[PDB]
This record gives structure tokens, sequence and C-alpha cells, in this order.
RNA sequence: AAAGCGUGGCCUAUCGAUCCUUUUAAUCCUGAUUGUUUCAGGUAAGAGGUGUCAGAAAAGUUACCACAGGGAUAACUGGCUU
RNA sequence: GCCGUUGCGACAAGGUCGUAACGAGUAGGAAGGUCGUGGCGGUUGCGUUGAAGGCUGAGCGU
RNA sequence: CAACGUGAAUGCGAGGUCCAAGUGGGCCAUUUUUGGUAAGCAGAACUGGCGCUGUGGGAUGAACCAAACGUGGAGUUAAGGU
RNA sequence: ACCAUCUAGUAGCUGGUUCCUUCCGAAGUUUCCCUCAGGAUAGCUGGAUCUCAGGCAGUUAUAUUCGGUAAAGCUAAUGAUU
RNA sequence: ACGUUUCCGACCCGUCUUGAAACACGGAUUGCGGAGUGCUUGUCUACUGCGAGUCAAAGGGUGUUAAAACCUUGCGGCGAAAUGAAAGUAAAGGUCAGUCUCGAAUUGGCCGACGUGGGAUCUGUGUGUGCAGCGCACCACGGCCCUGUGCGUGU
RNA sequence: GUGAAAUCGCUGGAGUGGAACCGGAGACAGUUGAU
RNA sequence: UAGUAACGGCGAGUGAAACGGGAAGAGCCCAGCGCCGAAUCGAUCAGUCUUUGGCUGCUUCGAAAUGUGGCGUAUAGGUGUAAGUUUCCAGCAGUGUCGUAUGUCCGAAGUCCUUACGAUUGAGGCCAUAAACCAGAGAGGGUGCGAGCCCCGUUCUGGAUAGCGGCACUGUUGGUUCGCUUGCUCCUUGGAGUCGGGUUGCUUGAAAGUGCAGCCUAAAGUGGGUGAUAAACUUCAUCUAAGGC
């Protein structure tokens, strides 16, 4: 029986969720597992990089967010290609690979691809066989300073740079913004309209 | 704090502070908000007025990231530029601000604008946004 | 900004301004006058700003020593009723001429917009 | 002729929410892959009715009966009345 | 005369004191409780020359 | 803008906001009053009470008369009495 | 039928509801409800306090008004009626 | 002082009830147990930190008196903008002077969060009191601005 | 281990006319204090 | 995201997902088309080994052309050609390197004086300015309540030893490798009582049908599905169902 004034109550307890109760005491725990499972694969796969694979430059979906990247899920082969990189040889220098994603624009692949060349300048492959070195195998010294890699490989940058102070011109002060923005606005919405007038003329 | 609550001063009072008459009976009105147009009609009018009934039209499966669009008044624009950039906007350079960048998509013209001209870049501008930054002095540039 | 127009008046250049309320920084204020005030909490860009234009900031122990019984003061305070509870208070929503704020779940075309809003749903107040 | 009078009946009764349906209105808005036309959905104003009239959709029997209560309430005594 | 509440006031004080008026109470609401009980983080101490518990004289507190 | 200056008695500080309890069976009495032959019956109006309340008196009594209550003392009384 | 479980089934109904002092202190009334042993609503009540430092009052006076009850009338209308 | 004896007072508690000592119900006695809780979500109030911001989640890094503590967020929650069913649109005027096709026009300066009344306090000045000035919060009465809608124009 | 209350038995004292308990005020018995 | 879109006698109530930030991250195999075409496989027999199972065959039988195997699957694939580039599995023994909730064994210092007690671990004292002694051990338990120092234990990011493991390198044994990438060239490329449709029932937030199923109907091949309001006619976008790990 509420009485005065309420917000009406909402709270979704009318099922027997006694029986349904998930809680959170293991938190610290996990992460200790978590923790634990990267020290042991670290120590498997020493000295590869503790992350795995390296992830391809990615714009977000939607115009919400596409004015941000981040990490996809792989290379495409367009940018492999770009890159001057087989598909096989990537799998085996532990480049991920998505063969679901395409390019269709310069930029976009241009950004992986270099990505990719970076990634190839920082790689260190070690002689398949100890005794015998081959080519492209890299050097005894730097074969060295060999170290394993913990975080993500090739981590992306997510400071926000200020387009430097310049000159308002006379051009850019005589543009009617609002004045161009509806205009746009009613040309996309009166399109469909104005064709079928333009085939009703055509047609009298 | 038990220590606090009122069960610790209505100890040795038979009803508990609800009455000898009413006694505290379960659900003497019902459960929930039952009854919001026969018994509790007169609370459910005078306090959530609109509450019953349907209106406007229906949108199945809307799409909230469509209509995200957040704004800033030309009030806060000059806030918005760092003092290292309003350092360097002088000899009548002006200041750049990429609305877009900081998370803005729409510039509203609330507000004063300050004496240094400034060009704006955002996707969206009210036509008052646009006459109070042209007046001021600056620019404002359409960007996708 | 309050301070500064305060400060800004006929004669309150050189008073000193007292307030038991924070003093919080006003982004849309774009000039500082000097200001001397006394208050218990100033946030910290409104003491680099008031600082940086020659300003002074006191504590009421401060004050006591300046100004005991309190001369050459503007007293200040600000704003009781701007908060969003007392946008709830006065009126039940649902009567006559009221404007009171209701205490809805969220805000849509589905959330008390309907009967006794709307002359097309029953009636409107 | 005019001053004036007229938003129903000289005045005091003669009547109806939400949801749904239906009609009238805009050279209206939406159907979210782009458009056109149907179709459907909306915004505003009416009608279809709740007479238990602030508005559930509703026949009996129990002496085979049951439960929670009631001296707020009947049948016997007592009380006031006659 | 004393106790307390309320109002007012003095004093370098979460206190003391002064002063005037006042003090019914079910349902109910608040306040104070160096009233009582069991833990925890700290602090103060007592204990086989006798703790807790139990029975019961001298007192204290409305 | 200029001038005028508080215009019956008595008493007394005034106003504002918020949060919330219990209650939503009442009963009695002087006076007025409806139904009833009446009722310690049923139903109303003003006020005061009992409920929630002890105390002196009416031998006794929820309501009648006096008078309302911290805890003690002295004096004097109310209604009532010797 | 019996046994276990759903199940601590629901109950506007009955019973109980555990320390002390201090201060304040009610209602059985309005409206709506398949409402009449119940709710919501206003009223009555407590608490927090905040803004101030003369306009108020269950009382009078002055001035001005409202009413159709007691009384009166029927040799004044209506209705009885010797 | 829970002994005795005197004088005065003295009906059995809890409960429902208008009304209980009741010929109303529970109570033979004693010990121990025994009833407004947890959590989710609201709202107000009090206190604390910061304040146009605040809190940061999952997670990560480190920590061996390691389930703690400490560090760490282009991004997320709430707030900073409302209003419409929606397409959408989206909160700066006051004053002074002009031109005028004298209008539902236009231009330019100055000021910039509006006007008036009441306003603790503060300031000046007379004589506890008065007058004058700036006026916080708040209240009262207005004015403008955004959005929806009816009427209604034009430039 | 401790060993409560209810209930119960003994010894001594005291009361004892159809309840017993209880509040106020003394007296007695008794207890206790007195540089 | 979000108690949101939506559902609901639109009442009581119910109620997701994508985008975004993270944990973890790994890819592949068939049918069909085409080529080789039985190149494949199970038992049994005989040798041989490191034999709770493997390797060799004119062993003998059988499965398999109604088709076992090899290449090959949407990122396609294949032929030829030019460049580059070219092994991989499994065991055995050693050499070290490292973990073990794996057993066993090992450990610093007072039962010192006085006193108290039924019994001490209680109380006081033990050179020294800083002092009984040990302390990387003052966790816990036992012992006549009280104990780092009486005992087991505790700390030694403990030692020794045997066993299990994981690695890395050496040797060896058996099998296996005419391949892989990029350019050009020509050829080639796919799941039916299924999809879809009607109707019925259940189910969902899914709203002219979200998912599932019965019955009727029943496909096509740049076809088919999907783009959340049904239908034609149009712009496109995105995947490739009815097989599998
Ligand atoms: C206008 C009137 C009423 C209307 C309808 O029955 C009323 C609704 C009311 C509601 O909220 N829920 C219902 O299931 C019924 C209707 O078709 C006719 C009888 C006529």
């Amino acid at each position: 029986a509420p009485r005065g004034n309420q917000m009406l109550g909402n709270a979704h307890f009318r099922k027997h969720w006694h029986k349904r109760i998930k809680t959170w005491f293991d938190q610290p725990a996990r992460k200790l597992r978590r923790r634990q499972n990267r020290q042991a694969k670290a120590v498997e796969i020493a000295p590869r990089p503790v992350a795995g694979l390296l992830r391809s430059v990615v714009r977000c979906p939607q115009k919400r967010y596409n004015t941000k990247t981040r990490l996809g899920r792989g290379f495409s082969l367009q940018e492999l290609k770009a890159a001057g990189i087989s598909q096989a040889q990537a799998r085996t220098i532990g480049i991920a690979v998505d063969v679901r994603r395409t390019n269709k624009t310069a930029e976009g692949l241009k950004a992986n691809a270099d990505r990719l060349k970076e990634y190839k300048a920082k790689l260190i492959l070690f002689p398949k066989k100890a005794s015998a070195p081959k080519k492209g195998d890299s050097s005894a010294e730097e074969l060295k300073v060999a170290a394993q890699l913990r975080g993500d490989v090739l981590p992306l940058s997510h400071t926000i740079t200020f387009d430097e102070p310049r000159q308002v011109t006379d051009a850019e002060r005589k543009v009617e913004i609002f004045r161009l923005l509806r205009k746009e606005r009613a040309d996309k919405k009166y399109r469909g309209k104005r064709e079928k007038r333009a085939r009703e003329a055509a047609e009298e | 704090a038990h220590a606090l609550r009122k069960t610790r001063k209505l100890r040795g009072h038979v009803s508990h502070g609800h009455g000898r008459i009413g006694k505290h009976r379960k659900h003497p009105g019902g459960r929930g908000n039952a009854g919001g147009q026969h018994h509790h009609r007169i609370n459910r009018d005078k306090y959530h007025p609109g509450y019953f009934g349907k209106v406007g039209m229906r949108v199945f499966h809307l799409n909230k990231n469509q209509h995200y669009c957040p704004t800033v008044n030309v009030e806060r624009l000059w806030s918005l530029v760092p003092q290292e950039v309003r350092d360097k906007a002088t000899g009548g350079k002006s200041p750049v601000i990429d609305c877009t960048k900081l998370g803005y998509f729409k510039v509203l013209g609330k507000g004063l604008l300050p004496e240094t001209p400034l060009i704006v870049k955002a996707r969206f501008f009210s036509h008052e946004a646009e006459q109070k930054i042209k007046k001021a002095g600056g620019a404002c540039v359409l960007v996708a | 900004a309050k301070l500064a127009r305060a400060v800004q008046k006929a004669g309150n250049e050189n008073k000193t301004v007292v307030t038991l309320s924070t003093v919080t920084d006003d982004a849309r204020l774009y000039t500082v006058p000097k200001i001397s005030v006394a208050a218990l909490h100033v946030t910290e860009g409104a003491r680099a700003r008031i600082l940086a234009a020659g300003g002074e900031i006191i504590t009421l122990d401060q004050l006591a020593l300046k100004s005991p019984k309190g001369e050459n003061t503007v007293f200040l305070q600000g704003p009781r009723s701007a908060r969003e509870a007392e946008k709830h208070f006065g009126p039940a929503p649902g009567v006559p001429h009221s404007h009171t704020k209701p205490y809805v779940r969220s805000k849509g075309r589905k959330f008390e917009r309907a009967r006794g809003r709307r002359a097309s749903r029953a009636y409107k107040n």
C-alpha cells in the first residue's frame, strides 16, 4: 500500500530467485588464477609475447564511435599482400589473420600495412636449428637481447592532439552552415518526390 | 546500525508502534501497485498523472546510437581550449576546437562568447550557435 | 561568477566577501577581478583563478582577526532552492496549475504521459 | 434602424474513464538498405459504454458439509421499554 | 524547599552556573541513557594469594 | 518623483518548507431536533466531556458537582459536609 | 485414502510482539473504491529546522450588511375551518 | 529493607472494546528459547570527500602479516538541455542614438545574465533610534528566450 | 565439574475469627555508624 | 547497454540484443565438381621389437566399383609456367634445467637461581653502556590453567634422498617428405520432402509472427537467406542454410 508521493515500485523479485544466486567472493581468487595462468603460459612459450598473436587496427563500426580505433581480430588478406607477408608465413611468425574482413578503403588498408611493417621491423627470428642459421633468421647478438613481451603487441596510443591555431579565412566566414545543413536534409527527404515529378513531366 | 533503529526503543511496548486497533497485518491494501484504478485511484491520479493509457508511435527495436547526439553550448567552448593552445593563439590566430574528439556532436547557442574568435568544427550546428560564433568573429566548419 | 558580480559593484571593490558556502569555479566566467574572500572551502579551479587575478583567500579564523565585528564585508551564499530535490516539492503533480516534477523511473512517451496529462486521454490539469 | 442581444432550451436534474473499434482533419509524421504506391502505425477532435452510473466478463444447492472470525450480528436466559 | 523541561542570560565550554515560568496522558512521534547483552579493530587493567557462574549483608541511582 | 507620518479596545513575536506515525467501530451530557407508544432504542445540530484521566464530593458508578496531576511541607479553600 | 514435495501456500481475520527516564501528543470525520471488520485521500499529530523581528486573534468596539427561525398574522394572499 | 503489629488506602493481570474486577478470552508453577529481519529499488533527512564535475565497472599491474592494502580508465553510470508521437528543432537581452517603404522593419555604439517591491548583513550620515546607498538567500509581481501547438502574415 | 528457580523435609522464632498478597505512616524486633 | 526498445484484461506485471570496455583466443574436415583410379582397409599366418602393443609381407581369407584411399572445400581449388624456399612425426638412452599439495630423513635457544603452586608456563634476577639465550623460528598444539626457550612443530622465497614428471641438447631406432609462397596462364567451383508458403499448437521482449513442431503444399540456380511493419515494383548491402570436428 504505497502512501504519498513515491516512485512506483519495480523490483523484479516475484520469481523463486533464491534458487539462482551468484556471489562474487571469488573475484580476487579468479584474479590470482588468471595471473598464474599467464605466468605458466609465458614460461611455456618464452620468448614469444605472452599476449600471443599480433592484432590489427580497426575503426569502431557506428558513427557514435567511428572517430576511435581499436584492436581488431586480425589482418585481412589484402593487408597481408600489401605488406608482402604470406598467410602461411603469418601463421608461423605469430600474426592473426582475419579471413572474414576485407578492405574497401585505401586509408584503412594502409594503416594495417604499416602496422605489419613495424611488427616485422621489431621481430626477432630465431634460427630453426640453433647450430645452423639461415636467411631471414636474426643475427647472433640480436638473439641475445631477446626478451618476452608482456601486454598487447604494439599497443595503440589513445592520446588526443589539438590542431594548431590558425587564421580565420574569409571564405570560411561567408558560408551559411545552418542553411547548408537544412538544404541537405531537405534534398535527401524530397529526393524521391522530385524524381516522381520528373518522370511525370517526361511522360507528359 | 541496529543500535540506532526504532526496534531498540520499541522493546516493551506491545504493539511495536503499529497501533492496537489497526495492527500490522500482511497486505491490507493489496500487493505492489495494485488497485491503481479502483481503490488507489486518488493516490495514483494525484501523484502520477499520465500513468494509465498509451500515447505515441511505437518503435520496434529502437536504435539509440543513431539518436545519440551529445551537445555543447557556445558558452562552454572556451573552457574546452587547453591553456597551451590559448597561449599559442596569438597574433590573430584563432584556436581550433574539434568537438567530435571532445565527444560533442552538435553545438548549441546558449550564452555569450569570449573576445577571442574561435574556429569550431562539429557535425551539427544550431542557427544561433552559428550566428553567435560568426558575430564574435570565428568560423563554423562542418565535419563528417 | 557571483563573487565577481558582488565585487564589481560600486563600493564593494575593497570589501571582503564572506561566504560559508563552497566557492566553485565557473567555466562561463571569462574575466576574474581582484577578490578578497573568506570561506570554508574553495575548489582548486576557483582558488587558482582568484589567486591568479591578484586576489586573496582567507579562512574564518583569519576573518575573525581581520574584521572581528564584520567591518567592510559582503555576506553571500549559494542558491538554497536550486536543488533537484526542491523541484519535486510543492503542489502534487496531478493538481491544477502544478509544475512539480514527478518521481518517474525514466523519461519517455511510456512514462506517465498519457492519462491526466493530455486532453486526448481523459483530461489534463 | 440602432443601442444591443445570441456559444442551445428563463434557472435549479436530464449523464460516462483507460484499452479497442470507427469517423473527420493535414497538400502532416513514421515504417530505421534507397525510393514510389498500397497497407499499417501516430499527433488533434468526436462517436460506439460501462444505470453497481470514478466504469470486474459471471447461475444454483448443501440437512454430507469445511475453515478464519464475529457477541460489530440473529435464535434461549438476563437488562431498558410496555 | 528539591528534581527536571522550556525560554533567556553569564562565563576561556560535548561544561558549569544563574534566572522566570512550567510538569495529565492511550494510539503515536522524537530525545537522553558512565541502563543492560554478544562480537570485531584498538586501548585500560584484574586473575589458582582464586575468574566466570551461583546464594545473599552495607550502600549508590527517579 | 515630492510632502505628510502610524488613525478603535485588549492580548501576543510572526511566517516558510520538508519527512513521517497512529486514526478513519465511538460513546455520554445541558439545549434544539427526526422516526418510534416507548426504550440504558435509532438518527442529526452547537459546545463540553469520557475514550486517553487520575484527584475531593454524589454510600457505590467512564460521563454527574468541584477541580485536572513532578516530588515534599505550611496556610487557605471549591463542591460537599459537621 | 495415505506418504513426501511444491510449501515458511495466501489470509482485508484471531493471538502475541521482550529495558528505563524526559518532552510533545491524537482519531473514530471528508471524498473515491464489488467499499461497509479493509484501503487510498484530506484532516488531526511528531520531528527537523529555516527566514525574519507587528501583524495577527474561537474576545470586544465602530461602521455597514446578510437571513425568514422563535414570536406575530390569518378583521393581509394560499390552504383548512365553527 | 519481602519479620510482627497497628491507622488510612487497596478488585487480577494481558487483550479486543464506547465500555473489563467482570458471569468476555489466555494465564497451575519454574527454568531456558521466543517475534519489524536480509537484500534489491526508490525518496527525504543527517554526516564526510570532491565539485561542473564526481564515481569509476569489469579488467590490468603489483602485493607473502597475498581474499587486504597500493597504483591504473580517449571509452561507462549520474550530472552539465529542453521540448515534440515523430521528422526534428534547441534556450541574450537591456539601454541610448539613428535610417526608414513607419512597418509582424532595419543600423550602430555601450552594458551584458532582465525590471520593480520587500530583503539579514554591509557602507555613509544624523540623533537606543532615523534617513540614504549597494543588496545575499528567499518571496511577490512582471519582462524576455527555447520547444510543441492554434491563429496569422509578409521580407 | 558448577549445581539456579519452581517444589519439598527438618530445627528455631513469630502470627493465625469466611482468602492471602500490596502502597503510605509510625512502633517493636533487628542491622549498622560514631574526630 | 538497462529495468532500456518491446510485450501485457497496455492491468498486475514482464523484458532482451548490437555497438562500446575487457578475460581467453586456434583453426579446420567432408559430400559435390574434377584428376589418380583400388594407389585404401579388417581378421588370420609367419618373422621381428622397447611386446596389455607396434612394425614387415608373393600368408590365407574378406570389405570395397551401389566405390575405400590420395589431391581438394569458399580464404576457394586445379593445370602449366617463372622465380624464390624446402622437412616432419613417434619411441629409446644419455646430458644437464626445472616443478612436485609425492614418500622418507634432518634443525636455534634455560627446565639456570630466588619465590609461588597440588602441579608452572605465574612473580623477581641473571656482566655490560643496549642484554639470560635463540629469533629468517614470539603460528598452532601437548605437557598437572598460563611456555619462543620441556616436546612435536614453526622459519630457513628450507636441505638430503628415492619416485614421478615437464623442458632443452646430444645420439640412436622406425616411419615420412617430389613439397610450400608469389606472379602470369588456362580450367573449375558446392548438401531436397530440404527451403519457402498456408494453417494449427506451444514458446519469445519479437509487436501483420522471435524460436520449435504437426498436417497440406512444395522450390530455384547469381539462385537462396537476411536487412525487425504486410505487399508489389525499385536502389543496394551482407552472408552461403538444409553435413562434420
Ligand atoms: C466503448 C465501449 C467499450 C469497449 C470495450 O468493451 C471496453 C474495454 C475496456 C478495457 O479497458 N478493456 C476491455 O477488455 C474492454 C467496446 O468495445 C464496447 C463494449 C463499447
